[PDB]
């Protein structure tokens, strides 16, 4: 199952400035990119056309380069007619896209967070706040859901546009999304708030897809105090991870750090402290 | 959805205080001033999401807008200038995308009111050739030696307005076209059937609204002055 | 304003004379203007690389900054935020041994 | 230099004739297209939305298309009458809310030719209400072929013609007035007038 999102960051200054910046991803792969100063969505895959024709993508670009501007000018007449209840700066992100499931089965959604705070999502045929919004926002609900029009196409791209486009990306991107990168694996050490204790560290990097175990082990022995931190990204669209062991000095012989990672094929990485 | 305005027709003098006025009941939160100039398209010039708030248009500059209600949205001249004799036109609407216009406000800034006159008005009954030539009956109303040119010419038998029978000449003429601050004329003519004119119990009036200067307007010359107001005409029916 | 968090780490595991990658992992941090530099001896080195600004399902924005680097027994490396949400710039240094 | 285009500026056409207007906009994005008729010192009297990609709309004797990818809309008069004789107005809504941006088109003005079928061409002296010695010259009951001239004189006073409408009768005339301080019989000279135009008395 793969979550298909683009992800719009829009930032308002004052009553002028304004620029809106989005990223999209497929599952944890980056498919596009539209930065503000590009009048055109830029591909960050060769597959990211998916297996739209070039009319049909010019066509849903067009729909977007529309939007862009149009939602622009809408947040600030919006600021206007709530004023002076809210005032700028103003952060608005939306979080739009599509979870894909087995055999034909997907699940769309378009959530809009305003200052950080998810207080609006699309529901069926019309714009909706969620629990916990402010009341106030039932003008501005009140006046998108006037427009027809937008509510029309948004039912469109999220049910129909969506689903299809990600089924194509699915197919043309299958080399990447399914790659194997093997991690590669080495040990340190560091005092940690200690009287005499030691924090041993696995780093682990290079590995892809996310899913990994790392274990520090004294023979068979998984040592359950093993502390392994977040996932962290590099460059390459690899992944980073270590592993802390808190241990006291002179008690690090014996000690191991065991990778196990699908790229592997069974021959997991053993480090001997 | 109905909006009024008011005044609808005004003469202001260069540097005068001037306020346009609009009244909507229908609870709309939106209103919407614009200025209709020949060979333009209307053009927006301020608005309001509600009382208290007012927004710029696009030609905001020369005027400041109030909302100080949901129903009334006013449009204001501190220093009114030439430039801006136009038509006003106000507008009102909810969330969605309908604006529902006002019958507009003629606004006509001079640089000076010393030629400002009122009309004379006569009314010129039917010839008794045309009633035997075609049983019919044309009246015609004459206005005459008024300045400026703002002014509406209505027929009325008894007491109530008529349109049928009436064409009003589409501009006032020149009575000096050689001079800079020229009088106007302006004629109309009602046309009824012989029997119509020829019953007694009709009383006809041409009536012309003149548009003036206000109580508040200062005057400095020895004749009456010039204010807004109204001048008619009338006769009576006869066999 | 939620404080930015800040992670450096190699690429590959670090050999003194031997080119790597140094990352600077910026998290949980809005809103997103922010400033980031990597630093070498304390000062700011050029070229660095930035990723395209994103965000988590938590709506915090995050950012991956890296620029090529080789350690040496010598050099310090540190990645140094500018956020409206600290009085003062935050440097955290690279700990190979970390 | 705007965004909304009609065409033609101006047209006169004859009483029940058929007329096409023309608008054209640049704007984006075109929610919807809405044509006003304006009278002569009057408001806007709307006459149709269109809000579809391709539309068509009808209202008695007014038809209108849109195409918006075109960006182009007309409106048919069918069968026109005196009393379309007025400017025609072309706005284009660019949202379908109060969020909305109305970009108004500068106008195009239509004058209607009226028919009169049985002419009459005739000039009649009127006398003033009051003062009896006061008068007027009105000439009257000639075809929409007539055409009057201003004066010679100076002091001669001569309005254009003007087309009132009997409703209640479906009767129409032509008229023109003439007044100074002069006869009738010399009133309109300078004018082109039907040769077999009555002068009583
Ligand atoms: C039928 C009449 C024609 O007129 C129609 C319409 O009737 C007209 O009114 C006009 O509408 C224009 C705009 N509406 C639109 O533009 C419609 C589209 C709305 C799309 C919303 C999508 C949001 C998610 C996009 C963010 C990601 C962007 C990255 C793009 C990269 C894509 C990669 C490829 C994948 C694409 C396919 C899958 C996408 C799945 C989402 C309209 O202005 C909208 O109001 C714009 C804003 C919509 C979003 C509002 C979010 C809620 C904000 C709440 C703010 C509250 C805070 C206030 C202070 O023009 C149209 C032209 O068709
Ligand atoms: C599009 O689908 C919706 C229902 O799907 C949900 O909302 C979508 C926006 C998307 O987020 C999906 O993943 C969701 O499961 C339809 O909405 C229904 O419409 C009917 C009548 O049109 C209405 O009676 C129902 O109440 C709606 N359902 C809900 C839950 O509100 C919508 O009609 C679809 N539109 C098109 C054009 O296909
Ligand atoms: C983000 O992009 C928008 C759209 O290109 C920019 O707004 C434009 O700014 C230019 C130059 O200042 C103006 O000429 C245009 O009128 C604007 N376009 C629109 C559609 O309004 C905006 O300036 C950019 N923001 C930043 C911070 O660079
Ligand atoms: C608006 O915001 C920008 C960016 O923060 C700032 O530089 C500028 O001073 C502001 N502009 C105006 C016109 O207030
Ligand atoms: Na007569």
């Amino acid at each position: 199952n793969y979550t298909f999102r683009c992800l719009q960051m829009s930032s308002f200054a004052n009553r002028s400035w304004s620029r809106t910046d989005s990223v999209v991803w497929l599952g944890d792969l980056q498919t596009h990119r539209w930065s503000n100063d590009s009048a055109t969505i830029s591909f960050t895959k060769p597959w990211s056309q998916g297996k739209l024709s070039n009319q049909q993508w010019e066509k849903l670009q067009h729909m977007f380069q529309v939007y862009r501007v149009s939602f622009t000018r809408d947040i600030q007449e919006l600021v206007k007619m709530m004023s002076p209840k809210e005032d700028y700066p103003i952060e608005i992100q939306l979080s739009a896209g599509c979870e894909m499931y087995p055999g034909n089965a997907s699940e769309s959604f378009l959530h809009v967070a305003f200052q950080g705070k998810y207080v609006v999502r699309f529901w069926g045929t019309s714009w909706q706040t969620v629990p916990g919004a402010p009341s106030w926002l039932d003008l501005p609900i009140k006046v998108l859901n006037a427009d027809q029009g937008t509510s029309a196409t948004v039912q469109m791209l999220l049910n129909d546009t969506c689903p299809l486009f990600v089924r194509g990306l699915l197919e043309a991107g299958k080399s990447d999304l399914e790659k194997q990168e093997k991690p590669v694996a080495w040990l340190s050490s560091v005092p940690s708030s200690a009287h005499g204790h030691r924090q041993l560290v696995c780093h682990v990097s290079g590995f892809y897809p996310k899913p990994v175990w790392v274990m520090w082990m004294r023979g068979d022995q998984e040592q359950q105090g093993t502390h392994r931190g977040d996932f962290l990204p590099n460059a390459d669209e690899t992944w980073y991870l270590q592993a802390t062991l808190d241990v006291e000095a002179g008690e690090e012989a014996g000690l191991a750090c065991r990778v196990k990672h699908s790229s592997l094929g069974g021959q997991d990485i053993i480090l001997y402290w | 959805a109905a909006v009024t305005q008011s005044p609808r027709n005004k003469v202001a003098v260069t540097g005068g205080k001037v306020t346009l006025s609009c009244n909507q009941t229908n609870n709309h939160n939106n209103m919407y001033w614009y200025r209709q100039d020949t060979g333009h398209g209307l053009r927006l010039i301020h608005y309001s999401y509600g009382a208290g708030s007012t927004e710029k248009g696009d030609i905001p500059d020369g005027y400041k807008a109030s909302r100080p209600s949901q129903e009334n949205f006013s449009l204001i001249l501190e220093l009114a200038t030439p430039s801006q004799t136009s038509v006003y036109f106000c507008a009102s609407g909810d969330e969605g995308y309908t604006q529902y216009f006002g019958p507009g406000t003629r606004l006509l800034v001079l640089e000076d009111l010393r030629n400002v006159t009122p009309p004379k008005v006569s009314l010129f009954e039917p010839s008794k050739a045309e009633i035997s030539h075609t049983q019919k009956a044309t009246l015609v109303c004459l206005a005459t030696g008024f300045y400026p040119d703002h002014v509406e010419l209505s027929w009325w038998v008894n007491g109530k307005e008529v349109h049928s029978g009436v064409c009003t000449d589409p501009q006032p003429l020149k009575e000096q076209p050689a001079l800079n601050d020229s009088r106007y004329s302006l004629s109309s003519r009602l046309r009824v059937s012989a029997t119509f004119w020829q019953n007694p119990r009709n009383h006809f009036r041409c009536q012309v609204q003149f548009y003036g200067l206000s109580e508040n307007d200062e005057w400095t010359q020895d004749r009456a002055k010039p204010v807004t107001q109204i001048v008619s005409a009338e006769a009576w029916g006869r066999a | 304003q939620k404080t930015p968090q800040i992670q450096v780490y190699s690429r590959h595991p670090p050999e003194n004379g031997k080119p790597n990658i140094l990352n600077c992992y910026v998290t949980q941090f809005h809103p997103p203007h922010i400033e980031i530099q990597m630093l070498k001896n304390g000062k700011k080195i050029p070229k660095v690389e930035m990723s395209d600004m994103s965000f988590s399902k938590d709506w915090s924005f995050y950012i991956l900054a890296h620029t090529e680097f080789t350690p040496t027994e010598t050099d310090t490396y540190a990645c140094r935020v500018k956020h409206a949400s600290m009085a003062e710039p935050k440097t955290v240094y690279w700990d190979r041994d970390m | 230099k705007t965004q909304v285009e009609q065409s033609p500026q101006s047209l006169v056409v004859r009483q029940g004739e058929n007329c096409v207007l023309q608008c054209n906009y640049s704007v984006t994005p075109d929610n919807h297209l809405r044509w006003f008729k304006q009278d002569t010192g009057k408001g806007l009297v709307s006459l149709t939305v269109l809000v579809d990609q391709k539309d068509k709309t009808s209202n008695g004797r007014y038809s209108a298309t849109l195409d918006k990818d075109a960006k182009h809309s007309t409106l048919h008069i069918t069968a026109t009458l005196l009393d379309d004789t007025a400017t025609y107005i072309c706005v284009v809504g660019d949202r379908g809310s109060a969020l909305g941006r109305l970009h108004f088109g500068a106008g195009t003005q239509l004058i209607v030719i009226p028919d009169i079928q049985n002419p009459d061409p005739a000039v009649y002296q009127l006398r003033d209400s009051k003062s009896s010695d006061k008068s007027v010259c009105l000439f009257t009951d000639f075809d929409s072929q007539t055409n009057v001239s201003q004066s010679k004189d100076s002091d001669v006073y001569i309005t254009d013609k003007c087309v009132l409408d009997m409703r209640s009768m479906d009767f129409k005339s032509n008229s023109a007035v003439a007044w100074s301080n002069f006869a009738c019989a010399n009133a309109f000279n300078n004018s082109i007038i039907p040769e077999d135009t009555f002068f009583p008395s």
